[PDB]
């Protein structure tokens, strides 16, 4: 009989995982501070990795990779892509990005060298700015940096994707959320189901102060959008509909036009950091569920924008994905008495 | 290093004699004091309990005390009777009539100075005396009243030594007189203040063990005392045998007693034996030693939480298996071990098994469930005391009802202090 | 990656390898502490003996 | 030539000292009676081994060592054991009753009146020294003697020998072999009181030695004897440069210079490879690259932690056996490409390397196999602060209930010393965190 402890109550995915674990009759839950656990569903902040794997008679397993923040916080991920030979500054699937600190190392004096070549060459010169609410998409820099310095945290600003793929009917934008589980053996598992978080407002390439047709967040769309839910329930188009659409409208499959690229990006990122975070020879073991956020341009080219390290699922898919976490991440290590994941290897 | 042993009153001297028989056998010493064992593990720490005398003889560092000579004579006539030095028999003639007050205030006071003389003589022949262990019941008169008088005297003369007791608790299922609760409560008040560590040997538990599981229909005091001498040999094995852990009374106090007053230990033993052939496996030894049914204090350990635990495995077995099983107990029941004392369970291994067993395990728990014991006593106490019944036996020896009220309160405070840490 | 200060001898050698440049109380107070703790100890013992004398 | 005095305190310190000095005698060809035939300068000399051994007119080579315990049973085993003749009686000092696992009992009650005798015997050794450079102190964190008496001894050494270096070999407490429930209290207490009196400390977590013994020695349930022969290999690896010809870490001041830039952060991590069972029938001898690579596996560290999520301030490689510089530099190059090695910005990225061509000596009949080459890495990485986190956490759990505190207060210690020591450790943990994140 196995024991676990729950140190992040505000996690939908692992709330569900706790329930399924209990419902097996082979897992009992202990108090958040009882160190004699087999499993730790840890807190999102300052998880005590240094206290794991020092309990004799206990194989211990945690649901986070110490180190993985380097991939999952925006400035960090830019730094990692630019400096890592495996990805390099010549990376073809990440947009041009730069790390900018507020007025109160930095890259704005290297930014401007590229910005002005883009304005002179008479290219599209929209840039987006954000950190890890408070977003500015502009066409001239002195709006960007001016906004950055009103806030007080490190920011990244990056070449906005000016020619996205637009779903018809609607002429609207979207992003693709992929859910990837990495297990203690460092198998990379892409969940068969992705989601398209769409916008409900036709794409207005004119004024970039309206964020309703340029940012695809499930929140901003329920609250501040006109017709949230006109085309798909909850502004969420799943993979079968989207594949159908690509076949009907564009004469391709989702696998061919897009997924090949998403698998290549996922595998490349994770294999890049594998030496820094793998627990292959460690006294405790890690797994972790990641949410890779992708954007497809009008030429059917996939781009990575964020990796999130503590993602939520879509209500339809919680059951199946949480059961998959239990199967591959947890029962693999602690056995009980046709898989929904595609294994990424090359 | 050296321990001085005192046994007081009927029960104190009967269990004391059984203890000296049992560990004398374990250490290879015969009723004359002549060592006749084979191994040398038996002698490395033989001086903790024995004095070396002329002609390579071994004399227990044991003082025998009573207010009536009946039982002391019974010991002299008994099997090991002639191993004790005769000068260490200190007895009166009047008895104590199952009266704590006679033992503590009137008859006992008359005798206690000569006991303390013998105590002092034994202690000054000690290279480094670590302290004293006392055996006594709490429900009679000599053991409870005069043994606690002794203990506070001994503390006055030796305030920097360890005072340890084996204290048998009275049970109506095994009862001599109705005033036993009175006596016990007065004694517990004493013990809470003046011992460092007390083994609570419940006669209720010993009766239930003989009856429900040893299938003895009419348990005698002999049957109870066989269980007691097994427990005693077990809880003192790390004291008298050389091991990795070089243990003594003070380290045991330091490690077992997080707060001074909560020093009342629940002892346990496995396999439960009666006065067999199947060898126990280490998983079986470990499951039994933790079983409520193998403990000598009638309490439900699931009704409380373990502050500290010390466990002793006697026999030739796998130290690897012992470690795995102990860790498995803690990890599969961690609910019942306080989380604010990390790694509160420690284990020791001795190669020599007790007589007649290839393997055994002794358990020493400091559980908050021990409160159940005292609650029992307090209820019985109050049942009489509210009607002031049988008090005249005590006021006739000088005592005031106020003293009863004080001891009752102190015991109820002890119960509360245990309850404090059962919910922390 | 450059190798410097190579010293060597019949028993062995030593050297450095650079990969990249750089981007008490007195005896008095002590015996005072020891004696303070001995005073607290002697006082607790006196409290105990006075209680026993009561 | 400048002398080194070893001081062994409490059970762990004495048994580890036994192991180390047995090893030293094997390595320098000193027999159990103290005779070293290869020593042609009879009655004296200023050779390298003389920093650890003095010489008698009768050709006897005598450790510059003091053993001190508050109870007699363990040092009595030195007095009657194989190397009884090696040690002069007045270097073996015992009390009557131990510190009962109680830091305050060791520091205050029992310490107070064996301290002057110990310092007098230490002075009888120092007076035999033309130029003493300082002390190597062996002790557990967990014992009442090893914690409390050691910290008193360290304070006094700073007083009576203020210009001298003091090094620690410190056993960190592990439940699988620990003897007492209060070892976190003692650990924190003795670390706080010793921090400013120690120039460099090598911490050894019994949990790491225990696991190394099980995994690589195939010992079911390791004893102290197992652990100590392994620990003594590592200690010999660390001190070989004080006892042999060479140019790296030749005096005690050089350990501070090379390994401790910031004085408070003076706990270097030690990694040691290879550890091979004597019962391994067929063994393929590991290369320079394989053992240097093993120096970066956590499973070979003296303390389990993850240096990948920390930063380095220094790094020394001590080889013994068939090793030449170019093979070391090749190994390092490839290792740098495949591993997460981040130095602090204000420190060079680099390795000080020391090679002694005599391969490790192994105790006959021990558990460790002879090997053609072995390395000990000494790295000052912030990751070792994980150990302090663990220790501090255990402390905070007990102290929040003041569990067992009464045992210390009753020895004359004040409750405030507990929160003061803990205060200090909070400071230490923060120093580490902002040197390395
Ligand atoms: N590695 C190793 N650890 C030891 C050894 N002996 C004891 N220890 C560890 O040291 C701690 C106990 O400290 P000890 O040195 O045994 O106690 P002490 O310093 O003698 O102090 P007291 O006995 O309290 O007077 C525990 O964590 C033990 O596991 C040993 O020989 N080798
Ligand atoms: N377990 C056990 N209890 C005993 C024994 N003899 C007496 N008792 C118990 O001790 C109490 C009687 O006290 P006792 O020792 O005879 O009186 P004392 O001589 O005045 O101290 C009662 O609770 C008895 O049940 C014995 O041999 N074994
Ligand atoms: C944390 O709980 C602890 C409890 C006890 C102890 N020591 C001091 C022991 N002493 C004695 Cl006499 N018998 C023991 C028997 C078994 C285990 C022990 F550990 C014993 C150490 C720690
Ligand atoms: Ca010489
Ligand atoms: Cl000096
Ligand atoms: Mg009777
Ligand atoms: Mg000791």
């Amino acid at each position: 009989m196995y024991t676990f402890v729950v140190r992040d109550e505000n996690s939908s995915v692992y709330a569900e995982v706790s329930r399924l674990l209990l419902a097996t009759g082979q897992w009992k839950r202990l108090r958040k501070d009882n160190p004699r656990f087999n499993l730790m569903l840890g807190e999102r902040n300052r998880l005590p990795f240094g206290r794991l794997g020092h309990e004799p008679g206990l194989v211990q397993l945690v649901n986070y990779y110490r180190g993985a923040d380097k991939l999952c916080r925006k400035a960090s991920l830019v730094k990692l892509i630019k400096t890592s030979p495996e990805l390099s500054e010549s990376c073809t699937w990440f947009p041009e990005s730069y790390v900018i600190y507020p007025t109160n190392t930095d890259e704005r004096e290297v930014f401007l060298a590229a910005y002005n070549r883009r304005r002179e060459g008479r290219e599209g010169n929209v840039w987006i700015a954000k950190s890890s609410e408070g977003i500015l998409i502009s066409s001239e820099a002195s709006e960007l940096l001016d906004f950055i310095d009103e806030q007080g945290q490190v920011h990244v600003i990056q070449k906005y994707l000016e020619k996205p793929l637009l779903l018809e009917p609607g002429h609207r934008k979207f992003d693709i959320r992929s859910w990837v589980l990495v297990d203690h053996l460092y198998n990379i598992y892409l969940y068969r189901e992705g989601v398209l978080r769409t916008s409900s407002e036709p794409y207005n390439s004119a004024n970039f102060q309206d964020k309703t047709c340029h940012l695809t967040n499930h929140c901003i769309q329920k609250e501040y959008s006109k017709n949230y839910g006109r085309y798909e329930e909850g502004n969420e188009m799943f993979f079968e509909e989207f594949n159908q659409y690509l076949m009907d409208a564009l004469n391709t499959t989702l696998e061919n036009s897009i997924l090949l690229q998403i698998k290549h990006i996922i595998r490349s990122c994770l294999m890049c950091i594998e030496p820094a975070i793998s627990t292959k020879h460690l006294h405790y073991q890690s797994f972790q569920l990641f949410g890779f956020d992708f954007m497809v341009d009008e030429e059917l080219k996939v781009w990575l924008i964020e990796v999130n390290g503590a993602p939520a699922c879509a209500q339809k898919l919680y059951a199946e994905l949480c059961q998959g976490i239990v199967d591959v991440a947890i029962s693999s290590v602690f056995p009980l008495a046709t898989s929904i994941f595609i294994k990424l290897h090359h | 290093r050296e321990i001085v042993h005192i046994q007081a009153g009927q029960c104190g001297n009967q269990i004391g004699a059984k203890f000296w028989e049992v560990i004398s056998d374990e250490h290879g010493i015969d009723p004359t004091g002549s060592y006749h064992g084979d191994s040398d593990l038996q002698l490395e720490r033989i001086n903790v309990y024995y004095n070396e005398a002329t002609g390579n003889k071994y004399v227990p560092r044991a003082i025998l005390v009573d207010l009536e000579p009946g039982t002391m004579d019974s010991v002299r006539s008994g099997p090991f009777g002639q191993i004790f030095r005769p000068d260490n028999f200190v007895f009166g003639q009047s008895g104590a009539g199952n009266n704590w007050a006679k033992g503590h205030y009137t008859e006992g006071a008359e005798l206690v100075d000569s006991v303390l003389d013998v105590v002092r003589k034994e202690s000054e022949s000690c290279d480094c005396l670590q302290g004293f262990q006392l055996t006594h019941s709490l429900g009679g008169g000599t053991g409870s009243g005069m043994g606690t008088l002794l203990i506070s005297k001994i503390r006055e003369e030796y305030p920097d030594r360890i005072m340890n007791t084996f204290s048998v608790m009275p049970s109506p299922k095994v009862s001599d007189t109705v005033v036993e609760p009175y006596n016990a409560t007065l004694s517990v008040h004493q013990l809470v203040e003046n011992t460092d560590e007390t083994y609570c040997i419940d006669n209720e538990a010993l009766y239930d063990i003989c009856f429900r599981t040893l299938k003895l229909t009419t348990p005698t005091y002999g049957d109870l005392n066989h269980l007691v001498s097994a427990t005693m040999s077990g809880v003192t094995t790390c004291l008298r045998f050389p091991g990795q852990l070089n243990a003594d009374l003070r380290k045991l106090a330091v490690n077992m007693v997080p707060f001074p007053r909560l020093h009342f230990f629940m002892p346990g033993f496995a396999p439960l034996t009666s006065r067999q052939y199947r060898a126990l496996t280490v998983p079986e030894l470990t499951q039994q030693m933790f079983d409520s049914k193998n403990m000598m204090a009638a309490c439900d350990p699931r009704h409380g939480r373990y502050l500290t635990v010390a466990a002793i495995f006697r026999g030739r077995m796998s130290m690897k298996e012992v470690d795995e099983q102990m860790l498995n107990v803690q990890n599969k029941n961690s609910s019942y071990f306080v989380e604010w004392i990390p790694n509160n369970v420690k284990t020791a291994v001795c190669d020599i098994p007790p007589r007649g067993l290839k393997m055994s395990a002794t358990f020493i728990g400091n559980s908050t469930a021990i409160q159940e014991l005292f609650k029992r006593i307090s209820e019985q106490f109050t049942a009489m005391f509210r009607r002031k019944a049988f008090l005249h036996w005590y006021t006739g020896e000088g005592m005031d009802e106020m003293e009863f009220t004080e001891a009752e309160s102190n015991m109820n405070d002890l119960v509360s202090e245990y309850q404090q840490y059962q919910d922390a | 990656m450059e190798v410097i200060e190579l010293n060597k001898c019949t028993s062995g050698q030593s050297f450095e390898v650079i990969l990249k440049p750089p981007s008490d109380p007195s005896l008095e107070e002590i015996q005072k502490k020891l004696e303070a703790a001995e005073e607290r100890r002697k006082y607790q013992e006196a409290e105990l003996l006075k209680h026993l004398a009561e | 030539m400048r002398e080194c005095i070893s001081i062994h305190v409490g059970q762990a310190g004495v048994q580890i000292g036994n192991a180390c000095w047995e090893l030293y005698c094997l390595e320098h060809g000193i027999q159990p009676d103290g005779q070293m035939p290869s020593d042609k300068t009879i009655g004296g000399g200023d050779d390298s081994f003389n920093t650890f051994f003095s010489e008698t007119g009768a050709g006897k080579h005598v450790p510059r060592a003091v053993f001190v315990d508050l109870e007699p049973t363990v040092i009595d085993e030195v007095r009657t054991g194989t190397y009884r003749q090696l040690f002069h009686p007045e270097q073996l000092i015992t009390g009557k009753e131990d510190a009962a696992n109680n830091y305050a009992r060791g520091h205050y009650t029992i310490g107070k009146e064996i301290i002057d005798l110990v310092l007098d015997r230490i002075r009888k050794l120092a007076d035999q020294c033309t130029g003493l450079q300082g002390f190597l102190v062996f002790h557990s964190f967990g014992g009442g003697t090893g914690s409390g008496f050691t910290s008193l001894l360290m304070e006094r050494l700073s007083v009576d020998y203020g210009k001298k270096s003091k090094l620690e070999f410190s056993i960190y407490p592990a439940p699988q072999v620990s003897t007492a429930v209060v070892e976190p209290y003692n650990s924190i207490l003795t670390t706080h009181t010793t921090l400013e009196h120690s120039d460099c400390a090598f911490m050894v977590d019994n949990e790491a030695i225990y696991d190394i013994c099980r995994r690589n020695l195939d010992i079911e349930r390791p004893t102290y004897t197992n652990l100590n022969r392994l620990i003594s290999q590592i200690v010999s690896s660390i001190t070989a440069s004080l006892r042999f010809d060479g140019a790296l870490n030749v005096d005690l001041t050089e350990f501070q210079t090379n390994l401790v830039p910031y004085p408070r952060i003076h706990f270097p991590l030690a990694t040691y490879a290879p550890v091979i069972s004597a019962e391994k029938a067929y063994h393929e001898q590991l290369s320079v690259a394989e053992i240097t690579n093993a120096c970066f596996e956590p499973a070979n560290q003296m303390v389990k932690c993850d240096p990948r999520h920390g930063k380095y301030m220094a790094c020394c490689l001590l080889y013994r056996g068939d090793v030449v510089p170019k093979d070391v530099n090749a190994a390092i190059a490839t290792i740098k490409t495949k591993r997460s090695i981040q130095f602090v910005d204000w420190c060079p990225t680099g390795f000080k390397v020391g090679i002694n061509y005599q391969p490790p000596t192994v105790v006959p009949g021990g558990d460790l196999a002879k090997v053609q080459r072995a390395v000990c890495m000494l790295s000052n990485t912030t990751a070792i602060a994980e150990a302090w986190a663990r220790l501090d956490h255990k402390f905070d759990l007990m102290y929040a209930k003041r569990a067992f505190v009464h045992w210390y207060v009753g020895e004359g210690m004040e409750e405030g010393e507990f929160s003061e020591a803990r205060e200090d450790m909070a400071a230490l943990e923060k120093d580490y965190e902002e040197v390395g994140v």
